[PDB]
């Protein structure tokens, strides 16, 4: 094939009698290249890389593949391209396999229902707006306000899950960067080695400064290795970041592609290529292999607008959301996980049962205190049924704060809400606060933590035990 | 071998070749032009045909003149003699001494260095202002973001950086002027060659700074290439030498609209609201360029206007994810009288954290980030009680709260011209534990606006001792006042003996060099062997 | 199918010429039996392919430049905008219904240059150089590049001048200077014309006193405004006598639009001569939005891209340079001077409007007129919270600039204590004091339409409301208690502060009592 004209990373080819829908084709000076649009006399041509090696008359050969990324388990600690070339200088990527990157999801009798939960270690996802394995949930937020943070604090919780869990049962994360500088990517190859999370994290970091198909492209490739954690039967937790930076992918290619524009000068079907990259993971069933994909997408807003084009997307086609709003960042609740705006849609269907009876009043007790927010900022007080309530979520703000790269255990954030909403809290004043959030989960002995991971419940066994090591809650400090 | 220009449409021309066309983004030269002028091509038409962008204006360019090819990307010339000197986009001389006394001409379009060179080791950049290095601390060689309105005071900020930074380092430095105003880039050649960043005479090599500037007058071709311009003579310093070099490039988003003003010109659609369709891999090649690696240091600052404070626009909304310190400047701190204008919620940065620096630094700053939250959930209802029922464990996160936004403002160095009061540059541990008195009620007993244009915890508590003394001043009105003319007044008239002759001539001088010459009654046109008539009268 | 096999189809391979040699003989007599019927071939002219409305389409004219004017064979004058492959889109100056489908089109030569000089001073022609007042053409004058970039860096100096507006809602509260770009943008029918021509007959009454070196002289430029509009400032020129001192340059919304695409643009072509001889200039572009909505029509019937509110990309580019070429030239060129007053119409409160986000980005103060202040008697209706300047202090008179810190301040309470009255409160003398303070302040700041007062006047009368002399007066008679101030102290005290220029203690002991010795009309 040759080129006609060749422009911004688009480059228009003559010729090739026989070149597929989303082939993958390679240029003359080494650089790569997918044909997304065929015309009659014309094809146009996307570039995966700087677009200042071609010159007009230039040639084109097709390898005939649609476009593959290398999958397999060798990626595992890589930080690789969107295409499937490694960048970190580690060499090549070795016992992978090449798989095609489009493919159809899983249909109807592929599935089973989410029954099992994810922990995600942030206990304001896990309690209040939880998640299961194999389950779609986004992290929706402004700039600067952690959706990062609620990205990678649950993957340094797989890594202080997996040490103590069985082969199988294992979730294994591929992180994907869309949009992030070639300098957060360096810090987050940092912090997965130095916490250890680099022998079970693929970081796929499809930069801002590479050209725009790699960008378009780093979802499909970062979500097609975690195809290969489901029919492998392994659990998998699939992260896309800054999504709509990805929508920025898919619009600045179609508009050079002369594709008619839509909705805020987005491509029409741009709704089709958001659902067939987050309806790709799900729970296979017990027939074809048994394994789930969980994947947790992130959309920046501009100031909170729930309703603009992009996100109006990615909502309707994920289950709930887990809305981080900056401005209540700064009052403390850490994340800013608004409860009235956050749900998801499992509910407590698909929640570990030593939170179901209690994040079965959770949501409701946060009812009542977000309904009378307001009165905080009041000092004339009413009945004392509204005031206790007003401490009662005050108490359970704080409750809720997450120190940043640091996930807690699972039983852990159990019996700590556990000890705030049945009443055995921090009455005294609010200047000892340091001794008043740590002396429930630090000050029990640890017995009690070897049983609510075995039976998954707090047996009516426990209870006896358990009120009476939160009634002898020291706090030395006093 | 050569070709010629076969098209002309405003800012943007074309080019036509008879074989072996150019490379993207390479440099064209037309001949028998007013002044040098480079086209670079940003993509083939497809019928031999490159299409190009204008370093300087289109208007003379005829269809047909001789178009060469330096068959190479455009070349500025980098160097240690680059220092003092105002640069353009070409690699020009625009401050009128000689050629530029340098070698090595460097091609200034290149790819991004590479993942495996990159720093994650991170120091805490002191600056000098009391909102900045508590609450939003910079990145030494990391990147610095100016947000902001355009009349918020973002470049006042930034030569006031230049002042904290730029002069106590001893390095080398680069102003990148992006389309901002002549008037911010001839003051700051002034005030840089009077504190001696720049020198004049046989010691320019000595200097700190070179200045490029793609100021508001050029065509979008100049206006969008003068960030790379600068950027690249940082990154030639960064390799070559290894010295950390600051890029102080002014509006960023002047480089994101020059792109945009012929985007839809060079033949493609618009994106969201009107912007250009390219903005990421032109914005996103912008900023990861400039980085700090193993070799050496840039430690990037970047003002950014913003229009009209709305942060959804997609041109400053790309930006976000682009900067990792944001100083985000809003104007109701400005309508506030409050200098800086920092927002305390929107400007936040990513050394703030207890794993880097210390719990001492985060815990204030976080400490900070409630009170100024909630005065601002509450001065909402303020207007409808007027603080008088909040049963007075409410009315303490807020009187010490209107007290810290006032403890965020300073007198700028660069700013005494116009605004009177000296100058400070505040030290880091000498106010984060007197921001956190402040917070925790050891200097509840002062009044409001002590607080207001300080420094560190002394002159806080000396504003107030002036401002007391002030209320015991002023307690006179009776007599032995200046309005007596018993001292040393004399009278009305004696003042007026003392004028000078000041002499008024009526013509004002316009007859002196004007060539007051002769125009043509009839309008002059050309034939068709080219000679000069006059019209041939005929519809 | 390749430029190659039409290069080997450069190559002749017919193998038979059994048509050339008769098609070559029966060739010349049909097209000299047709010969009537051929316009001849035109290369170094043009000829009309099509036209319409402003935008004529040119073949040929091999020679022409983007910016040469060109002229049509009725005597139209015309500009080449773009210079399309095998046509040229020609750009109409005028009424352009003459022109048909086969009129030839000569070529100038020249950049667009419209006459400058100051034989100019009292002559009101288009953004042509034709005069329409009536008085012939310009004499004592010559053309010049309007096409010129601004000054460079190395060519400017820091600003010192003031430029007295004569209004002391600017001069106090907003510090102009003679090489600022100062923006007034505001609604419809809220006193933009008002606040540019007052600082132009101040500028007629002071040039009456300034010896030949800081004498400015205005160019008014009239984009859009109707014509009886055009004879109304004129008529308000000719009977104060400031068009001895004025140049204007107005295009009328019912000319053609590239005739108000170029009037501000020639408008500073004027203004630069005042600039390059050392003298200082005024100029307003008034209604510089309407001069952009006359750039965005001939765009779009250009075949140009629209974008934001269907204004083309380069729109920033255009009044850029429109607003760079305004300049104060350091000493190696006269020293001479240039202060710009755009004029902004937002549409109804828009300041995000497209127009406004580009120019309140260039200019470097803004000066907001709301339709709210203009009804709560605030007359001229300054908003003094939203409005910023650069240079600040040497900006201002330098007596007046002490005081202006004294005025600025209370004015920043005082905004923030007047939407609190929905209480009743007027708490520990404070919260009545800045609200009794900033009131009288208001009322202090507001003039009389078409009154140019000096500043020397304004200094006293800025003190007035700073110091006492007002502590007693009521919030409805200061608008006739200043005059009476003005009127009854001595009035050479107004000639030796302004011959001193700063608020010596040699002054202050005359000021503080002769406020006293006057007695306010207020009761
Ligand atoms: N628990 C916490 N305590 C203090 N700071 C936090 C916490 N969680 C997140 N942050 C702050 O969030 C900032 C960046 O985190 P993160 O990257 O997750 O945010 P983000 O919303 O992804 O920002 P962006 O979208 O701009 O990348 C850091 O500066 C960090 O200080
Ligand atoms: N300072 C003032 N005092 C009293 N009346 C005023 C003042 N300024 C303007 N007006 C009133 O406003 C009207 C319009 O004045 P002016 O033309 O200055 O406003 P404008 O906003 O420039 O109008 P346009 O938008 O039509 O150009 C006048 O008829 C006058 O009655
Ligand atoms: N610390 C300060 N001291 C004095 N003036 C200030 C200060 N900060 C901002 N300003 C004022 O803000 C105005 C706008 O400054 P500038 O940076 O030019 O704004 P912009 O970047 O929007 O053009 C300046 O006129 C300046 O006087
Ligand atoms: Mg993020
Ligand atoms: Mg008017």
């Amino acid at each position: 094939g040759r080129v006609l004209s060749v422009g911004d990373g688009i480059a228009r080819v003559y010729g090739l009698k026989s070149v597929q829908a989303g082939e993958l084709v390679c240029f003359d000076s080494g650089v790569k290249g997918m044909a997304l649009n065929l015309q009659a006399d014309h094809v146009g041509v996307v570039v995966f890389g700087n677009d200042s090696v071609i010159h007009q008359g230039d040639l084109v050969y097709r390898t005939g593949q649609i476009v593959n990324v290398p999958i397999g388990p060798g990626t595992l600690g890589r930080v690789t391209d969107g295409l499937g070339q490694p960048i970190d200088g580690k060499g090549p990527l070795t016992n992978v396999r090449s798989s095609l990157v489009e493919v159809k999801a899983p249909g109807i009798i592929a599935r089973q229902s989410v029954r099992e939960p994810l922990f995600t270690g942030v206990k304001a996802v896990d309690a209040l707006v939880p998640i299961g394995r194999g389950q779609r949930e986004l992290i929706i937020g402004d700039r600067q306000t952690g959706k990062t943070a609620v990205a990678i604090d649950a993957i340094i919780h797989q890594k202080n899950c997996n040490e103590q869990v069985p082969k199988a049962q294992r979730v294994y994360c591929v992180y994907v960067a869309v949009g992030q500088k070639r300098s957060t990517v360096a810090q987050l190859v940092k912090l997965f080695t130095q916490t250890g999370a680099m022998r079970y994290t693929i970081m796929v970091s499809a930069t801002a400064s590479d050209a725009a198909p790699l960008q378009f492209l780093a979802p499909y490739s970062g979500c097609a290795m975690a195809e290969y954690f489901r029919d492998t039967g392994k659990h998998g937790l699939i992260i896309y970041d800054d999504l709509s930076k990805q929508s920025v992918a898919y619009r600045q290619m179609s508009l050079l592609l002369r594709r008619p524009p839509g909705r805020e000068a987005f491509p029409g079907d741009v709704f089709y290529l958001h659902s067939r990259l987050l309806e790709r993971a799900a729970k296979l069933s017990k027939e074809l292999g048994g394994g789930s994909l969980t994947a947790f997408p992130v959309i920046e807003t501009q100031a909170g607008d729930v309703s603009a084009y992009i996100a109006t997307n990615v909502i309707s086609i994920t289950d709930g959301q887990i809305f981080l709003e900056t401005e209540l960042f700064y009052k403390g609740i850490r994340p800013a996980l608004n409860v009235g705006l956050s749900v998801s849609r499992v509910g407590s269907a698909a929640q570990f049962p030593g939170m179901k009876q209690v994040a079965g009043t959770l949501k409701l007790e946060l009812a009542q205190y977000r309904e009378v927010a307001a009165f905080a900022q009041f000092g004339s007080d009413l009945d004392a049924a509204t005031q206790y309530v007003l401490e009662r979520g005050a108490r359970l703000t704080e409750m809720l704060k997450q120190k940043q790269f640091a996930p807690i255990p699972i039983e852990r954030q159990t019996v700590a809400v556990y000890a705030a909403t049945k009443g055995f809290l921090d009455k005294v004043r609010v200047q000892d606060i340091v001794a008043a959030e740590e002396a429930v989960i630090s000050q029990v002995n640890p017995a009690v933590f070897k049983i609510l991971k075995a039976n998954g419940k707090i047996t009516p066994a426990l209870d006896a035990h358990l009120k009476a090591e939160l009634r002898k809650v020291k706090l030395p400090g006093a | 071998d050569a070709g010629y220009v076969s098209q002309v449409i405003g800012p943007v021309v074309d080019v036509r070749f008879d074989g072996e066309l150019p490379s993207i983004l390479s440099s064209l030269e037309v001949e028998g032009h007013s002044v040098r002028l480079v086209l670079e091509v940003a993509q083939h038409m497809g019928d031999n045909t490159v299409r190009c962008i204008a370093m300087d204006s289109t208007d003379g360019l005829v269809r047909g003149q001789k178009v060469v090819d330096t068959g190479s990307p455009i070349k500025v010339p980098v160097g240690r003699g680059t220092l003092g000197r105002i640069m353009n986009v070409i690699g020009e001389p625009v401050d009128e001494q000689g050629p530029i006394d340098a070698a090595d001409i460097w091609s200034i379009h290149r790819e991004a260095p590479e993942f495996t060179e990159q720093s994650t080791e991170q120091e805490i950049l002191v600056t000098g202002i009391k909102v900045v290095d508590l609450l939003a601390p910079y990145q030494r060689g990391g990147k610095i973001g100016l947000f902001g309105g355009a009349g918020v005071g973002k470049t006042v900020l930034i030569m006031e950086l230049i002042n904290n930074v730029a002069k106590a380092h001893g390095g080398f430095s680069v102003f990148a002027g992006v389309g901002e105003r002549t008037r911010e880039g001839n003051d700051l050649y002034r005030e840089m060659i009077e504190s001696g960043v720049i020198k004049l005479g046989a010691e320019r090599g000595n200097s700190k700074c070179t200045l490029v500037y793609g100021q508001m007058n050029e065509p979008p071709g100049a206006r969008a290439r003068v960030a790379l311009t600068g950027l690249t003579v940082a990154e030639y310093f960064r390799d070559i030498e290894g010295q950390d070099v600051l890029l102080f490039v002014d509006n960023i988003f002047r480089f994101t609209q020059a792109n945009s003003e012929v985007s839809a010109l060079l033949g493609r659609i618009p994106s969201a609201v009107g912007y250009q369709p390219t903005l990421a891999t032109d914005l996103g090649g912008l900023q990861e360029r400039i980085t700090t690696t193993t070799k050496g240091s840039i430690t990037s600052v970047q003002a950014v206007y913003v229009p009209a404070d709305d942060l959804t626009d997609p041109a400053p909304a790309t930006t976000f994810a682009h900067l990792d310190a944001t100083t985000v400047l809003s104007r109701s701190i400005a309508e506030l009288g409050i200098y800086p204008a920092v927002d305390p919620l929107d400007s936040t940065s990513r050394m703030l954290n207890p794993n880097v620096i210390g719990a001492e630094h985060y815990n204030v700053a976080r400490g900070v980030q409630k009170v100024l939250q909630d005065y601002k959930n509450l001065q909402d209802i303020i207007a409808i009680l007027g603080m008088d029922e909040l049963s007075e464990e409410d009315k303490l996160t807020v009187a010490r709260a209107r007290k810290i936004q006032r403890f965020l403002s300073q007198p700028f160095q660069v700013a005494e011209v116009f605004t009177g009061t000296p100058g400070k540059y505040v030290d880091l541990a000498d106010t984060i534990s007197g921001f956190q008195g402040v917070l925790t009620g050891k200097y509840d007993d002062l009044p409001e606006m002590a607080f207001y244009m300080v420094g560190d915890i002394k002159e806080v508590k000396e504003k107030a001792d002036k401002m007391a003394k002030d209320i015991a001043s002023r307690k006179e009105a009776d007599n032995k006042k200046v309005s007596e003319e018993l001292k040393d007044i004399p009278s009305l008239d004696k003042l007026v003996s003392e004028i000078k002759e000041v002499v008024i001539e009526e013509d004002d001088g316009l007859e002196e060099d004007f060539k007051a010459e002769a125009l043509s009654s009839e309008t002059v046109v050309l034939n068709e062997e080219g000679k000069s008539v006059p019209l041939p009268k005929k519809n």
